[PDB]
C-alpha cells in the first residue's frame, strides 16, 4: 500500500479526532535533538511505513525490512516513495506516536510487543518482550488499517512473559 | 597501532588522483555517517582506548575518574577520537547510536561478514558472537599484522 | 520542597567556593549537553531528584510518580510547583547528577537500582555511584551517579 493514496468528485466532510489519518504526522510529540536516519527499503517485499524495521546489509546497500522486537533497529516514521527511502528513528531514542497494529481491540495502558511483521500486538502472545511499549490510547480502525498511539522508551532489562 | 596518526613520517608524496577506497586509514576518526544531534562527552584517558569500547575506571579518590578500554557488563561507551596533548578521549555514550570503523579482534576476523552480530570483549575489541547490540556492516580490513578494523553500527543495549 | 521559601532576618555568610553545590535546591545535572532530551510531565506527589514511572488511568492524561523497577520511565531533575509539572530525562538518555539514595550504605563504585520509591539502592542495573551518600538533612541522602540505562 501507500501513505498518500486519488481524485475525488466531492470534498470529504470540530477540531477533535481529526488526527485519525493513515498519513498523519507520526510523532505525537516531537523534539529537536531527535536523530533521524535514511535507508533503502525493499519496494516489493513489505511496506515499512509506521512499522518496526531491522537493518539488512545486502550486497549492494544496507536496506531496512520489517522486523520483530528481538532484532529491531528502530521505527520507520516516514517514507519517500519517489526515491523509495525510509526514515528511521533509532531504538535508542524515545518515541510517542501512532503505529500500525493488527489487533482492533486494544485498551489504554496495555503492554505491547512488535511482531515479525513490525506490527504492534498484545504482549501476552507468549514471545518474551524486549522493548518497553505501552498503549497511550485505544486502537482505532481507518476504513482497513488499525492504528494505535504508543510510547516506546528503550529496551527492557530482563525479557518478560 | 598505538597512535591515531602514523608515528613515522613518509618519504613520498600522495598521488591524490583516485577517489575510491581512500578512507581505510587508521587516522579516520569519528563516524562515517554522523548526526548533528549526537551527544559527545570527553574523559581523561587511561592507556590508549582509541577506536575501542571504554568503561569507567576509578582510583583511590584523590583524582577524578577516567575511561579505559573494556567491555562486557561494564561497557560505558565507544571512543572515537583522542587528543594526545591533553590526554583526552572523546566518548559517545552507549545510549547514543554510532556507526563507524572500530577495532576488530584478530581471532576469526575472516569469519566476520556483513550481517554478523558482534560484541565487545574485555579489551574493547569487537568479537564475533549478549547484552549490547552491534552489527557488522563490512568485512575486516587489515592495517597491521595484528590491527584489523571493521565498519560496525552500535545501537544500544540488548 | 525544592526551594522552601522562608524569610530571614540576617544574611548568611556565603564566601567559600567549595562544598557549595551538594544541596537539595541544585536542580539539573552536574554535566549537561545541549542535545539532551527533556520532557515536561504532570506529576503527583513529589518525585524531585527521583526515578519516575508513567501512570496511565473524568479521564485524564497519564502522569508521572516516584517509582522504579520494571516500570521505570525516567529521572526527574527539575520541578515547577506553580504549574505542578516536572522536567524528566527519559531512561534512553544518560544523566550525571545527584539523586536520592535510600540510605548511607551506598559508596563509590557501587551498582545501583531504582527501587519502588524512586530511590537508588545497592544491587538489571541502572546507575554507578560516583561518590558516597551525603546526608543533606534528616534522612535525605544525595549520591552522585552516572545513569546509563538498564544493564
Amino acid at each position: 500500500y501507500s501513505k498518500s493514496m486519488i481524485e475525488n468528485k466531492v470534498f470529504s466532510s470540530c477540531f477533535k479526532s481529526k488526527n485519525e489519518r493513515v498519513d498523519a504526522y507520526s510523532f505525537a510529540c516531537s523534539s529537536y535533538t531527535d536523530k533521524i536516519e535514511e535507508y533503502l527499503y525493499d519496494p516489493a517485499n513489505s511496506f515499512p511505513y509506521k512499522r518496526g524495521v531491522k537493518l539488512v546489509p545486502k550486497e549492494n546497500s544496507i536496506y531496512v525490512e520489517v522486523g520483530a522486537d528481538t532484532d529491531m533497529y528502530g521505527i520507520c516514521v516516514d517514507v519517500c516513495e519517489f526515491s523509495c527511502t525510509a526514515y528511521v528513528l533509532p531504538i535508542t531514542n524515545n518515541f510517542e506516536g501512532y503505529l500500525v497494529t493488527r489487533n482492533p481491540s486494544i485498551k489504554i495502558g496495555e503492554i505491547l510487543d512488535i511482531n515479525n511483521n513490525g506490527v504492534i500486538i498484545k504482549a501476552g502472545g507468549g514471545p518474551p518482550t524486549a522493548i518497553n511499549i505501552y498503549a497511550l490510547s485505544d486502537s482505532f480502525t481507518i476504513n482497513s488499517i488499525n492504528l494505535i498511539k504508543v510510547a516506546i522508551f528503550g529496551n527492557r532489562g530482563l525479557e518478560k512473559t | 597501532a598505538l597512535m591515531k596518526n602514523p608515528q613515522q613520517d613518509s618519504g613520498l608524496l600522495s598521488n591524490s588522483i583516485d577517489f575510491r577506497d581512500q578512507n581505510l586509514i587508521f587516522s579516520n576518526s569519528g563516524g562515517v555517517c554522523t548526526s548533528s544531534k549526537d551527544k559527545i562527552e570527553n574523559y581523561p584517558a587511561k592507556g590508549y582506548p582509541y577506536k575501542r569500547g571504554v568503561k569507567l575506571s576509578f582510583g583511590d579518590g584523590t583524582t577524578e575518574l577516567e575511561v579505559e578500554a573494556g567491555g562486557g557488563d561494564d561497557l560505558y561507551g565507544v571512543c572515537s577520537d583522542i587528543d594526545e596533548f591533553s590526554g583526552m578521549a572523546t566518548v559517545i555514550p552507549i545510549t547514543n547510536n554510532f556507526t563507524g570503523y572500530l577495532t576488530l579482534k584478530k581471532d576469526g576476523q575472516n569469519g566476520v561478514n556483513p550481517g554478523d552480530k558482534l560484541n565487545f570483549n574485555q579489551h574493547g575489541e569487537l568479537e564475533k558472537v549478549k547484552s549490547v547490540n552491534a552489527i557488522a556492516l563490512s568485512k575486516a580490513h587489515k592495517l597491521t599484522e595484528d590491527l584489523f578494523i571493521v565498519l560496525a553500527s552500535v545501537f544500544g543495549n540488548r | 520542597m525544592k526551594n522552601p521559601q522562608h524569610d530571614a532576618s540576617l544574611l548568611s555568610n556565603s564566601n567559600e567556593f567549595r562544598d557549595k553545590n551538594v544541596e537539595f535546591f541544585a536542580s539539573g545535572g552536574t554535566r549537561t549537553s545541549k542535545f539532551d532530551k527533556l520532557e515536561n510531565h504532570p506529576f503527583l506527589g513529589y518525585p524531585y531528584k527521583r526515578g519516575v514511572k508513567r501512570v496511565i488511568q473524568s479521564h485524564y492524561e497519564p502522569h508521572v510518580e516516584a517509582g522504579g523497577g520494571e516500570d521505570l520511565y525516567g529521572i526527574c531533575i527539575d520541578i515547577d510547583e506553580f504549574s505542578k509539572t516536572a522536567t524528566i530525562v527519559p531512561i534512553t538518555n544518560n544523566f550525571e547528577g545527584y539523586l536520592v539514595a535510600k540510605d548511607s550504605t551506598v559508596k563509590v563504585k557501587d551498582k545501583l537500582i531504582f527501587n519502588k520509591d524512586g530511590a537508588l539502592e545497592k544491587v538489571t542495573i541502572n546507575a554507578t555511584a560516583l561518590t558516597d551518600a551525603k546526608q543533606i538533612s534528616n534522612e535525605v541522602y544525595l549520591v552522585k551517579v552516572a545513569v546509563f540505562g538498564n544493564k
